[PDB]
RNA sequence: AGAUGGUAAGGGCCCACGGUGGAUGCCUCGGCACCCGAGCCGAUGAAGGACGUGGCUACCUGCGAUAAGCCAGGGGG
RNA sequence: CGUGAGGGAAAGGUGAAAAGAACCCCGGGAGGGGAGUGAAAUAGAGCCUGAAACCGUGGGCUUACAAGCAGUCACGGCCCC
RNA sequence: GCUGGGGCUAGGAGUGAAAAGCUAACCGAGCCCGGAGAUAGCUGGUUCUCCCCGAAAUGACUUUAGGGUCAGCCUCAGGCG
RNA sequence: GUGGAGCCUGGGAGUGAGGGCGCGAGCGAUAACGUCCGCGUCCGAGCGCGGGAACAACCGAGACCGCCAGCUAAGGCCCCC
RNA sequence: GGAUGACCCCAGGCGGUAGGGGAGCGUUCCCGAUGCCGAUGAAGGCCGACCCGCGAGGGCGGCUGGAGGUAAGGGAAGUGCGAAUGCCGGCAUGAGUAACGAUAAAGAGGGUGAGAAUCCCUCUCGCCGUAAGCCCAAGGGUUCCUACGCAAUGGUCGUCAG
């Protein structure tokens, strides 16, 4: 069963899911916003804005924790000093998901868009 | 007034493509044409091109109004079968056949 | 295990009776209020890009 | 010289297929199995043919004895009396006579009675 | 595993050539059946 | 309280028309039998081959660096 | 196919004549729809005839309280002549 | 000790620290072609229709016993009556 | 006693695993859907028909074809029937 | 009965495996045939609720087909299939089922293109590193390089490719 308990597992184990939400990070402050499958998106959103969070911070604790996923001092540099403050006065929310009409073709994956908020 | 259009030796087996045919049999041009888009059918892809084929005969050679065109007729045929080789276990080989479609989209009007 | 097999061939009846739950759901398709095109809901329109009155996406 | 089979046995199996048509999946479909059924269905039609005759004969009498007892009496005294009246009607006429014209057999039952 | 096909160009020759055949009463008696036959090949092609 | 209908997800029988498949009939560039004719080739290098050979040439046929051919006689038109 | 000696297939037919379908239309193509050829094109090259198993579309009758070698005999309902 | 290359030994024969092991994925006697359509008192199979008749599963003998020869029982033709 | 009786001469067979039942015995255990003989029977080949709930050989009865006619056999006649 | 096989009348027989006998049907071929049927449509095919025959079959009619067929009477045989775990071929069922070949692993962005998870480029991630890198020899034989292609081969896709 899987009573009460939270996190897909999007058919990889640890280090591999793991790896993939911190690509998609990367990926995902770097341009702003990305397609990928709807799951993938929906489940993206939590680690991006936990990071982003704590850029708002601003901090140097806070720069050596994003530090641990994100590992590109000038993706963070923009996190900080570009992506973070436009959201001070936002209580979270700072990413949204958006489903696209058409799916694959060569597997027929549903799609959907992932994007910083404004 | 009726106009068709057949496509025939589409590499795609006809179990297939009929699940996809049905869903468009009897129904206005404009809501096949909707159907088969978000179709999620390798068959969908198919269908549309000889949906679109027959709807172009209708209006440039049978004179008929694109705006009252149905589906009046549709079904799918067998063809030919491509045979191959499935190598299995303990030297056997088997035989796969990869099959052939006959489709066809048959037009009529709807007058009133 | 010692290798199931089919007793009897199954007859032209029975093969279709089985298929009796195969057809297809046409696809749910609502209009666009903004380019009036269908599309499925709860999906960005891939015809003008809008969702929600905004434009969200480049056709 | 040579004599191939030719065009004769696709003409029997033809012969054998259309008298099974109507008959359920291979049955109307194969030859094979056409003959089979319809070796069957010679023989049933062979029995039954012998069997509508007391089908039908069970029937009338069951008829007739309907009609009896509404008169007082049943079908084995009524025979008996007919047999000592000398009335030869027939069973398959003693019932059209019991429904279409109960005037006409109530008559014969009287005299079915009397010949007691 | 190693399987029983293991391809030598000069034991092919060797083996089954045309010289090694025009050597022994039998093989001459190869060559007469294969031509009566009307091979395209008397013996093993083989490239040296 | 009583009674009796239209339902077809699908199935069955029949009819029509198709698809598949290549039976049947017709056909014959081939074969089979008998009969007759005819009957050896090779160091003057056979039989049988290899590689080549065409303005463009994969294969077959023909031919051999004189290479789908060279010379002469005969036939034929 | 076999190291080899050796084993050893399948595979014929448009039409009288290529007259083998210019050109246009949908399509990336394949394929098709018109046009055209022909006595004939479901003779269109996947080509004479084109059976059967097999697959499908349309129509008629029928089927979701019923027990089976699937038929047969009887009667009734519906459809057709 | 393992291993590459080059060699030699074979079918009642080879080779074998011996398992009747191995000798080209089945070896108490390899494979191919031939004798060859071996032989099989055994198993299977044996194709249109109608008409008349209609058995036996016993006896004797049999390296015979689930096979046969003779008799018995069936059928046809002619004759006797 | 004129019968698909019989005898004679020829042609062609098939059969030479029988089985149940009744009666008479042997064997067995006054066992076996047992075994082995004898007389008969039926099935075999009448798994065609009626009866015995169903059921080759128990009872009834030897099916050329047709009938929506009649009489019976065994077995039945309260309902299924 | 009449004169012999004409047909009628009367009577009786007519279950049947091994098997004996009889009478017929149809197939290929020959004489009949230097004939006759035949494009006003041969053979073959598909229908028929019609006619003849106990039956095997034979007619006739409509559709298909488009060049052959073949009588009365005889002759001769490669002469009739439902089974042989038969032979060859075609097509079904199982079934949209198992599987898609090492659990080293992927994500995004940008190109190309009718079409892209699968081709090209970039960044991030992972795997091998006495190898899963490099160089020879066997064997293989153009698979090498470039252009143009995607029907088939590729276990999906394909614009890519041995
Ligand atoms: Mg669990
Ligand atoms: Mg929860
Ligand atoms: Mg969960
Ligand atoms: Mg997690
Ligand atoms: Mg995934
Ligand atoms: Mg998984
Ligand atoms: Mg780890
Ligand atoms: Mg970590
Ligand atoms: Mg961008
Ligand atoms: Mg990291
Ligand atoms: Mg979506
Ligand atoms: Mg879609
Ligand atoms: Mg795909
Ligand atoms: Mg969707
Ligand atoms: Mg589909
Ligand atoms: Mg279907
Ligand atoms: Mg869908
Ligand atoms: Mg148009
Ligand atoms: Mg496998
Ligand atoms: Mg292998
Ligand atoms: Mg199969
Ligand atoms: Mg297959
Ligand atoms: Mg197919
Ligand atoms: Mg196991
Ligand atoms: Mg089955
Ligand atoms: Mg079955
Ligand atoms: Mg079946
Ligand atoms: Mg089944
Ligand atoms: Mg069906
Ligand atoms: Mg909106
Ligand atoms: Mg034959
Ligand atoms: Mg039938
Ligand atoms: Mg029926
Ligand atoms: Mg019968
Ligand atoms: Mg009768
Ligand atoms: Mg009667
Ligand atoms: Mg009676
Ligand atoms: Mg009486
Ligand atoms: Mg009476
Ligand atoms: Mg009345
Ligand atoms: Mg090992
Ligand atoms: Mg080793
Ligand atoms: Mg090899
Ligand atoms: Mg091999
Ligand atoms: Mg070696
Ligand atoms: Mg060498
Ligand atoms: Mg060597
Ligand atoms: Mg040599
Ligand atoms: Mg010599
Ligand atoms: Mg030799
Ligand atoms: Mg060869
Ligand atoms: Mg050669
Ligand atoms: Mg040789
Ligand atoms: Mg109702
Ligand atoms: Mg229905
Ligand atoms: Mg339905
Ligand atoms: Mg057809
Ligand atoms: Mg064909
Ligand atoms: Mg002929
Ligand atoms: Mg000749
Ligand atoms: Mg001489
Ligand atoms: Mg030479
Ligand atoms: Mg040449
Ligand atoms: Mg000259
Ligand atoms: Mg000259
Ligand atoms: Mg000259
Ligand atoms: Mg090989
Ligand atoms: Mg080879
Ligand atoms: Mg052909
Ligand atoms: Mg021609
Ligand atoms: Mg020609
Ligand atoms: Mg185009
Ligand atoms: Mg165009
Ligand atoms: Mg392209
Ligand atoms: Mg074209
Ligand atoms: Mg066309
Ligand atoms: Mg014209
Ligand atoms: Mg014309
Ligand atoms: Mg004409
Ligand atoms: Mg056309
Ligand atoms: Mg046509
Ligand atoms: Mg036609
Ligand atoms: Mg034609
Ligand atoms: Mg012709
Ligand atoms: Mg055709
Ligand atoms: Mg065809
Ligand atoms: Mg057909
Ligand atoms: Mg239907
Ligand atoms: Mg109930
Ligand atoms: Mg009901
Ligand atoms: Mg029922
Ligand atoms: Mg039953
Ligand atoms: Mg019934
Ligand atoms: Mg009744
Ligand atoms: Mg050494
Ligand atoms: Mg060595
Ligand atoms: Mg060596
Ligand atoms: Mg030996
Ligand atoms: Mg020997
Ligand atoms: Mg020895
Ligand atoms: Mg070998
Ligand atoms: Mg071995
Ligand atoms: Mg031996
Ligand atoms: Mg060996
Ligand atoms: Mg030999
Ligand atoms: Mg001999
Ligand atoms: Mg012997
Ligand atoms: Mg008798
Ligand atoms: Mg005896
Ligand atoms: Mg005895
Ligand atoms: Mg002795
Ligand atoms: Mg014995
Ligand atoms: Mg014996
Ligand atoms: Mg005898
Ligand atoms: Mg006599
Ligand atoms: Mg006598
Ligand atoms: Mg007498
Ligand atoms: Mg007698
Ligand atoms: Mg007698
Ligand atoms: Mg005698
Ligand atoms: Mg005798
Ligand atoms: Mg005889
Ligand atoms: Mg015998
Ligand atoms: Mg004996
Ligand atoms: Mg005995
Ligand atoms: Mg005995
Ligand atoms: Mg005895
Ligand atoms: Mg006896
Ligand atoms: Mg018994
Ligand atoms: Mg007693
Ligand atoms: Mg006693
Ligand atoms: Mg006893
Ligand atoms: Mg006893
Ligand atoms: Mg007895
Ligand atoms: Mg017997
Ligand atoms: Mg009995
Ligand atoms: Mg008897
Ligand atoms: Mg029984
Ligand atoms: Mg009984
Ligand atoms: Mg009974
Ligand atoms: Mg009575
Ligand atoms: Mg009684
Ligand atoms: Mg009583
Ligand atoms: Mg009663
Ligand atoms: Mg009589
Ligand atoms: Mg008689
Ligand atoms: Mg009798
Ligand atoms: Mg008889
Ligand atoms: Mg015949
Ligand atoms: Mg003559
Ligand atoms: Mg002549
Ligand atoms: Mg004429
Ligand atoms: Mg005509
Ligand atoms: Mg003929
Ligand atoms: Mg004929
Ligand atoms: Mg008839
Ligand atoms: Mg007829
Ligand atoms: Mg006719
Ligand atoms: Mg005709
Ligand atoms: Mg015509
Ligand atoms: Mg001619
Ligand atoms: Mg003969
Ligand atoms: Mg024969
Ligand atoms: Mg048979
Ligand atoms: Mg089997
Ligand atoms: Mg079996
Ligand atoms: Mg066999
Ligand atoms: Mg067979
Ligand atoms: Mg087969
Ligand atoms: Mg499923
Ligand atoms: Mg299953
Ligand atoms: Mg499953
Ligand atoms: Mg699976
Ligand atoms: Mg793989
Ligand atoms: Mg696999
Ligand atoms: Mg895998
Ligand atoms: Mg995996
Ligand atoms: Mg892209
Ligand atoms: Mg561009
Ligand atoms: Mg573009
Ligand atoms: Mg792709
Ligand atoms: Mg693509
Ligand atoms: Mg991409
Ligand atoms: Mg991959
Ligand atoms: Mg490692
Ligand atoms: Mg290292
Ligand atoms: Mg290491
Ligand atoms: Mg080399
Ligand atoms: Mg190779
Ligand atoms: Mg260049
Ligand atoms: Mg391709
Ligand atoms: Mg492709
Ligand atoms: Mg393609
Ligand atoms: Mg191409
Ligand atoms: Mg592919
Ligand atoms: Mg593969
Ligand atoms: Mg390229
Ligand atoms: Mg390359
Ligand atoms: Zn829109």
């Amino acid at each position: 069963m899987r009573h009460l308990k939270s996190g897909r597992k999007l058919n990889r184990h640890s280090s591999h899911r793991l790896a993939l939400y911190r690509n998609q990070a990367k990926s995902l402050l770097t341009h702003g916003r990305i397609t990928t499958t709807v799951p993938k998106a929906k489940e993206l959103r939590g680690f991006v804005d936990h990071l982003i969070h704590l850029a708002k911070r601003g901090d140097l604790h806070a720069r050596r924790l994003v530090l641990r996923d994100l590992q590109d001092v000038k993706l963070v540099r923009k996190l900080f000093d570009e992506i973070a403050p436009r959201y001070r006065d936002r209580q979270g929310g700072y990413t949204r998901v958006l489903k696209l009409a058409e799916r694959r073709r060569g597997d027929g994956a549903p799609l959907a868009l992932v994007e910083l908020v404004e | 007034m009726e106009a068709k259009a057949i496509a025939r030796y589409v590499r795609i087996s006809p179990r297939k493509v009929r699940l996809v045919v049905d869903l468009i049999r009897g129904k206005s041009l404009e809501e096949a044409r909707n159907i088969l888009r978000y179709t999620n059918k390798r068959g969908a892809y198919f269908v549309a091109k000889v949906l679109e084929s027959a709807a172009a005969n209708a209006v440039n050679n049978h004179d008929m109004l694109e705006d009252r065109l149905y589906v009046k007729a549709a079904y799918v045929d067998e063809g030919p079968a491509l045979k191959r080789v499935l190598p299995r276990a303990r030297g056997r080989a088997d035989i796969i056949k990869k099959r052939t479609s006959h489709i066809t989209v048959i037009l009529g009007e709807k007058h009133g | 295990a010692k290798h199931p097999v089919p007793k009897k061939k199954t007859s032209k009846a029975r093969r279709d009776a089985r298929r009796s739950h195969h057809a297809l759901t046409p696809p749910t398709l609502v209009p666009c209020p903004e380019c009036k095109a269908m599309k499925p809901p709860h999906t960005v329109c891939p015809e003008c890009g809008y969702y929600a009155g905004r434009k969200v996406l480049e056709v | 010289p040579r004599a191939k089979t030719g065009v004769v046995r696709r003409r029997k199996h033809k012969k054998i297929l259309k008298l099974a048509k109507g008959y359920w999946g291979l049955r109307s479909k194969s030859f094979r199995k056409a003959r089979e059924t319809l070796f069957a269905a010679g023989n049933y039609a062979y029995a039954h043919r012998k069997r509508r005759k007391r089908d039908f004969r069970r029937l009338w009498i069951v008829r007739i004895n309907a009609a009896c007892r509404q008169h007082g009496l049943n079908y084995s005294t009524f025979i008996h009396g007919l047999k000592k009246a000398g009335i030869e009607v027939d069973r398959k006429n003693l019932a059209d006579l019991a429904v279409r014209e109960p005037q006409v057999f109530a008559e014969l039952v009287e005299r079915a009675k009397a010949a007691q | 595993m190693k399987r029983t096909w293991q391809p030598n160009r000069r034991k092919r020759a060797k083996t089954h050539g045309f010289r090694a055949r025009m050597r022994t009463p039998g093989g001459r008696k190869v060559l007469k059946r294969r031509r009566q036959k009307g091979r395209w090949r008397l013996t093993p092609a083989v490239r040296k």
